């Protein structure tokens, strides 16, 4: 007991385990909102422009993006932000269009010194990097859809296309997809990013030994993955979510690929990809309804109680129950 | 980088709203009334660059351009605590001091005369913004100065930043309160016209709802235009806290508004806040739960839109996103959703996916929050059409009655007739109908 | 002293029983070897020793999971060890001194356990929760829940339907303003019956729905599986009674909804039969609640507050449960089956009255006549049984029920049959 | 969810009765006259959602609709501390304040003028009610405003809530007091008509019996009309406490009334209470036993219906339910049942099972009880037919005499004839005969 107490005190005061968790929150959890916004915008611009990993993940480009995000972030200049590094897991030859995992090659690593590397294990840092990569991919998809929406808005403003039936339908589909994605993101953030982070702080505050500290950090990462739907049991659910995100990205690409035309007729402005955007929207809606039905069946099957929360987040206003 | 917002304060109400907004931002960031960060303001976590520019490393200047056709409001601003917040070179006051005579057209013509100075002010505020997205104009549609100058500012922002979005916060006249601006419906119509032609998104702020909230919630028997503008500025501050305090979520305006704006034309948004407390009731930090928050949000006293009682159309919310700031338990959110479902507290559109989005935002460390959990809701609700329909009906009633037109007749735009006001009312009616249509399945084929 | 059976060669008169159990090996891990029990060890004394050993094993097992709360006897354990050493030094074995020491240790441990259970472990809160949920103590709440969930629970249960029923229960609780998020996790919906494995059932899925309650440590010692099964049986019975009450209330609502319709003789007869059934069911439910349920719960609470022995509290709760089981006639299998048939006839009558706002159609008239005959026969049988029990003084509750049913002597004048609804 | 009850207050007298009922309910539930729960209202065992709606997150408002043809009572309510108890959209006050002139038809016409508004109020209250069971109308049947407005309210409840129960509180005129409402027999006829056609249950409150109870039990030498209405509201509160204070039994209105209503038409209930104590007589805690209570309940002085001595009908109880509120010992309940059976305090119907039901309920912790033990009995008793037969005979006498009808003749319902009163009298006569039949084996066909 004396050894455990002295170890807890040493880890908190000397090893700054709390400070390491704070750094993880600042950098890996994107607490610097400005840095995260700049990173997401740059990522979605590069993905939508079709930049290859050799072009996008080039050290000059990655360093410029990181520097710009840190300079625009109020926390980007913090010493905890300095512990962030954007690394490549692999170099893709070509950015696959509408792939949600396009930016999964990025990894954020956190360096742990001895003896903290006994508690903050390489497996823990790998899990943190995976979570960061997933959050970056989701932010890239959301940013890409936002950029498509802004492009359509700007084209309407320049061309007075407010009356366009095709533009309005595409904008409504984009808005509904963005609402759904933001509800899912908020659910994941609350459970994995907020609840599990609070649990980690309580557990880090309760760690008595290096193995107990390692256990607490592993529990934090496990809770983040489970609430994040990153568990193998959620892999079919996670794969379906990735497929839905891919369809959303494809719809975004179809909308963004062309600007709105001038309003030529009583139907308003026509988009050259309008038929493709409408088909992508219909497929997204079908897949959303199938996802809702599957999640409901799984919750009623008791296999995935956290998926009941996922269904609630999807159908919070019962919009998907009435459809 | 944050999407910076330039605030344009027009007329008495607009200038009051801008002053109260700058006061609230200063208090949240610990900025003195002179624009200097207070020694206690050690939490450098606030985003001043969204709404303020730095004149030096110590002096924070609001990214605000003040344009008015009447000197009274500018003099009141220079006597306000925010007089030193704004760049004095970014403040345009009409030299003649004669005002717009409560005529929107006179205010617009004065804005046109001060167009160069106003757009120079806007550009100066933009250069202080690291990643300026565009301009947000805060004004009232009911006066002469705030309406005409607000429309002028919107026009000049559209001219200078034609590839940038222009959102306006246009306060529509109170329909339950007798407006001292008898020409208020004409001014409101002209402002809605300018929002339709030169703004990309118009958030309708019904002064009737502000007065109702002041009466029922703030216990203000007669809410002044200044008090309504200060309430609007407080609401804007609370909704913008997630922009001013960057965090894990809701770090950009587009992410917040994407769920609320289904079509470029269907851009009439309704707002909700919870928990609603009167400024005087700060004393009791109520441990409001997400269930309690959601229950309070359903109270009309907290809704910033005065929708008429339409008996024929069952106006409804298409979608609602609540961004909650403060201590929030996810389990409380879950219990809130459960109670809402059991009580059927929210109806959503039936034709597409819609949900309650949740954004978590930090509170200002320098401003003590009386509420453990606070939240802004952005929602697309067909009842927002009732505010726009009511404004249109009032505009048409004034133009058809030529009421207060003699003050408007002094300006060339309104000298002979109010046909521009009636066409504006018709356009606003079509906008209301489209917002109501967005509650219906046929919204897919709208336009 | 350690709950440790240090008997590798079965030399002691205690034999390790199969522990029923980090389900810590059930205190039945140790058992008395009556075949090995010395004849100089009295069976009563052997039972006391068994209780003591079980208590020691339970205390060690709880202290394995419980933070280092010391022994109930703390430093007095060694004092009893010294007394036992003196007994070992005694040239003659005295059962009296051994039993006295054992009883002192037992009393100390039982008093500390009672104190922990009542003050530290809030046994009363758990008993109140169990009464409200397992014993339907919140009868108005469970009535509102039944009324709201009836559409979900009227159909056969499915493997997924349990989730829907639990959701409906939570929704009704919020509607009944039961916002106890701690109680809802204690309520568990049950098990598919009859097509919605849904394969096996006697009656239908509506009858197969049950509630299970997870007893926490150390209270899991109190809510044994047999106790949970009895609680589930009581829940099922109360739910059936509430369902029949709801059916009669729905028949009343339909009659009231049809009050603008001219009452025909078939509709008047249906409503009259429903009214007689409602009066009888209401008086029966008041009797069960107050004279059985409330009486037994009050007795249990009074004994628990009156006792400082945890085992005494457990005995009081077991007595309350036994009184509930006796007064409900659950043990009287033929009477229980006759009552079930009577309940089914009453439910059919209430359904017929609720379905028919106007005069009974030919199918409705046939159903009404069949229900009237069934109800009159079952009520005559019930009245005869109740009168026999009153005459034999076998069950006070049956005599009270007989008095309540024939208070105005209508059933006595009707021969104990609920009057035939004239179709 | 609780079975919510909408309270309908009709005319001047009915609105006064409803206001006093809501005051009593608020006091029992610890609700302030402004709709705020009093700090003493800590007993969350009452079902407020049955009788009250929340006006805000903190204020509980009674589900009461105040409708009057005379402005005096409605204005007094709106000028009282209880102004916030009623939904303001459910409050209709006649601008003329002239009342119905003691004419049922004028009150009915006033209800008809506010029919749309009244049914909108009822629907709004139902939507504000999580599980609205139906509407309860509080009115007097003897006046002009309360009687006609009560008939209108019954009609509108039947139109708006045709699948929901509609209960009425129909005040029969005091036979010992000279009623100022000369058209009361006509008013009584219109109320009985609406109870037969548009109400689902009519609780007959004979003001003569209320006055008798006030004199002998409440020690009120001259019961005022306001005092009679407050006694009726207190009796209704005590009988409904088990609906308003949820417990093991009688948790819903339909479950409570199912045993009471033998036929859909035979919905005329009589009430009884024991022990009866005056609010002023709290000083002497009489050790009243449940057996003593039951013995007192069988006394006609304690029956809330003033039945004439019918010599022709062997009047009997069709059913009896005693709702007892407060501290009740089960052994005392048993002794009460024993004394009731031994004394044959209730004769039952021969055509179905009937008994004196006894429910024991706790008292409201917020309402001081002048009696250590109190109980309300609601009973269907064939002697209520003698009250109903007397009301029917008075109705027929007024319609045949056109007495006080000229004030009613201004309104269309009574302008040309009193045929609605005569049909109501015939229906009430058939009801009386059925109640006499309900004492007989032919009760299976009672109300046909």
């Amino acid at each position: 007991s004396l050894v455990n107490k002295a170890a807890v005190d040493y880890f908190f005061v000397e090893l700054h385990l709390e400070a390491h968790y704070e750094a993880l929150r600042h950098f890996l959890l994107m607490e610097d909102g400005e840095f995260a916004q700049s990173l997401s915008d740059l990522l979605f611009e590069k993905l939508g422009a079709g930049q290859t990993p050799g072009e996008l993940l080039n050290p000059l480009v990655l360093n410029s993006v990181l520097s710009k995000a840190l300079q625009c972030s109020l926390h980007g200049d913090t010493p905890h932000a300095s512990n962030l590094s954007l690394a490549l897991k692999y170099l893709p030859e070509v950015f696959a269009p509408n792939a949600p995992d396009v930016l999964s090659c990025l990894e954020l690593r956190y360096k742990v010194d001895w003896p903290l590397n006994i508690v903050i294990t390489e497996g823990c840092l790998s899990k943190y990097s995976g979570v960061f990569s997933f959050l970056l991919q989701l932010k890239l998809m959301m940013w890409a859809l936002k950029d498509v929406c802004f492009h359509l808005k700007r084209t309407a403003l320049l061309s007075h296309m407010a009356g366009s039936v095709q533009f309005r339908q595409l904008q409504l589909f984009k808005h509904e997809m963005q609402h759904f994605v933001k509800v899912i993101q908020g659910y994941i953030a609350n459970q994995i990013l907020h609840v599990t982070w609070c649990e980690f702080r309580a557990r880090l505050a309760t760690v008595g030994d290096l193995e107990e500290i390692q256990r607490a950090h592993a529990e934090y990462l496990h809770e983040a993955v489970f609430r994040g739907l990153l568990t193998e049991k959620a892999a079919p659910v996670m794969n379906v979510i990735h497929s839905i995100f891919s369809l959303v990205l494809k719809f975004r690409s179809q909308l963004i690929s062309q600007a709105w035309g001038p309003p030529g007729g009583p139907r308003g402005a026509e988009h050259p990809n309008f038929a493709l955007m409408q088909q992508s929207y219909n497929t997204f809606k079908y897949y959303s309804h199938f996802l809702f039905k599957v999640v409901t069946k799984l919750v009623n099957r008791g296999y995935q109680p956290h998926l009941e929360d996922f269904l609630l987040r999807i159908n919070f206003n019962n919009y998907y129950q009435d459809a | 980088m944050p999407r910076e917002i330039i605030t344009l304060q027009l007329g008495q109400c607009g200038n009051q709203i801008g002053f109260e907004f700058w006061k609230q931002l200063c208090a949240e960031h610990g900025i003195s009334p002179e624009g200097i960060v207070e020694e206690f303001a050690t939490e450098g976590t606030d985003r001043k660059d969204v709404f303020f520019y730095q004149a030096d490393d110590e002096h924070y200047i609001p990214r605000a351009v003040l344009l008015d056709l009447e000197p009274r409001v500018i003099h009141s601003i220079l006597n306000s605590p925010y007089a030193k917040l704004y760049n004095p070179e970014n403040i345009y006051l009409s030299e003649h001091g004669g005002g717009a005579g409560n005529n929107w057209a006179s205010g617009f013509s004065q804005g046109e005369k001060i167009h160069e100075d106003i757009f120079d002010i806007i550009d100066r505020e933009a250069d202080g913004s690291d990643s300026l997205e565009g301009f947000v104009l805060c004004h009232s549609i009911a006066g002469g100065t705030g309406s005409g100058l607000g429309s002028y500012l919107l026009e000049r922002l559209n001219d200078r930043y034609p590839k940038k979005l222009v959102q306006t916060y246009s306060v529509f006249p109170n329909q339950d309160e007798m407006s001292d601006v008898v020409v208020q419906p004409y001014n409101s119509l002209l402002t809605l016209k300018r929002l339709t032609q030169n703004a990309d998104c118009v958030v309708v702020l019904d002064n009737t709802a502000l007065n109702r909230i002041a009466t029922d919630r703030l216990h203000i028997q007669n809410p002044s235009f200044s008090q309504i503008n200060q309430l609007v500025s407080t609401i804007m501050s609370a909704s913008t806290t997630t922009l001013r305090y960057p965090g894990y979520m809701n770090n950009d305006l587009i992410g917040l508004i994407a769920s609320l704006i289904p079509t470029p034309r269907l851009h009439f948004l309704m707002t909700g806040y919870t928990p609603l407390t009167t400024d005087q009731s700060v004393a009791s930090v109520r441990k409001t739960t997400v269930l309690d928050v959601m229950r309070r949000l359903l109270q009309p006293k907290n809704v910033m839109v005065s929708t008429g009682r339409d008996r024929q159309t069952n106006h409804c919310y298409i979608a609602i996103l609540n961004i909650i700031q403060g201590e929030v338990d996810p389990t409380q959110v879950h219990k809130s959703l459960q109670r809402i479902r059991e009580r059927k507290l929210a109806n959503f559109i039936p034709w597409g996916p819609a949900s309650i989005q949740v954004a978590l935002s930090r509170k200002s460390p320098y401003l003590p929050s009386a509420h453990r959990v606070s939240g802004l809701m952005m929602a697309n609700h067909t009842s927002i059409s009732s505010l726009f329909e009511r404004t249109c009906r009032q505009y048409d009633k004034l133009r058809k009655r030529e009421a207060f037109l003699e003050q408007f007749r002094k300006e060339d735009m309104f000298k002979d007739n109010f046909d521009e006001m009636d066409t504006s009312r018709e356009i606003v009616q079509q906008l209301i109908d489209e917002y109501h249509a967005a509650t219906r399945p046929d919204y897919i084929s709208w336009g | 002293l350690h709950g440790l059976l240090l008997d590798q060669h079965e030399e002691f008169f205690i034999k390790q029983g199969p522990s029923s159990g980090m389900l810590a090996p059930s205190l039945k891990q140790f058992s008395l070897r009556v075949e090995i029990l010395p004849s100089y060890i009295p069976v009563r004394v052997a039972e006391k020793i068994l209780f003591v050993g079980e208590s020691v094993q339970m205390f060690e097992n709880q202290n394995v999971n419980l933070t280092r709360k010391g022994s109930i006897l703390k430093n007095q354990e060694d004092t009893f060890a010294a007394e036992l050493h003196r007994l070992k030094q005694q040239p003659l074995f005295s059962l009296v001194d051994f039993e006295q020491v054992v009883d002192r240790i037992r009393s100390t441990v039982a008093e500390h356990l009672w104190k922990l259970m009542v003050e530290e472990s809030d046994l009363l809160g758990q008993l109140k929760i169990i009464k409200d949920f397992y014993l339907l103590g919140r009868g108005e709440l469970f009535q509102a829940f039944i009324d709201t969930a009836q559409h979900m629970l009227k159909t056969p249960p499915t493997a997924v339907t349990e989730h829907d029923v639990n959701v409906a229960f939570q929704q009704s609780a919020h509607k009944v303003l039961l916002d106890d998020d701690n109680l809802l996790p204690l309520l568990h919906l049950t098990i598919e019956y009859h097509g919605k494995s849904p394969r096996e059932a006697p009656a239908s899925g509506w009858a197969a729905l049950g509630l299970s309650y997870k007893v926490q440590w150390p209270l899991h010692i109190l809510f044994t599986p047999a106790v949970l099964e009895k609680y589930n049986v009581v829940f099922k019975y109360l739910l059936s009674v509430r369902r029949v009450q709801a059916e009669l209330q729905h028949c009343w609502a339909l009659q009231m909804q049809r009050k603008h319709l001219k009452s025909n003789q078939t509709d008047a007869i249906k409503w009259r039969l429903r009214n007689h059934m409602a009066f009888l069911v209401d008086n029966l439910q008041y009797y069960l609640q107050v004279d059985v349920l409330e009486s037994q719960f009050s007795q249990l609470l009074h004994q628990i507050n009156s006792t400082r022995d945890f085992e005494s509290i457990r005995l009081a709760h077991d007595h309350f449960l036994s009184n509930l089981l006796a007064q409900s006639f659950i043990l009287l299998k033929p009477v229980f089956h006759c009552l079930n048939e009577i309940l089914d006839l009453c439910h059919s009558f209430c359904s017929l009255v609720s379905q028919n706002l106007g005069p009974l159609d030919e199918r409705g008239a046939a159903q009404l006549s069949i229900l009237v005959k069934g109800f009159s026969r079952q009520s005559s049988l019930l009245f005869k049984i109740l009168s026999s029990v009153r005459n034999h003084q076998i069950n006070s509750d049956l005599a009270q029920l007989l008095l309540r049913l024939d208070y105005n002597k209508y059933y006595t004048q009707a021969g104990g049959t609920l009057g035939s609804f004239g179709m």
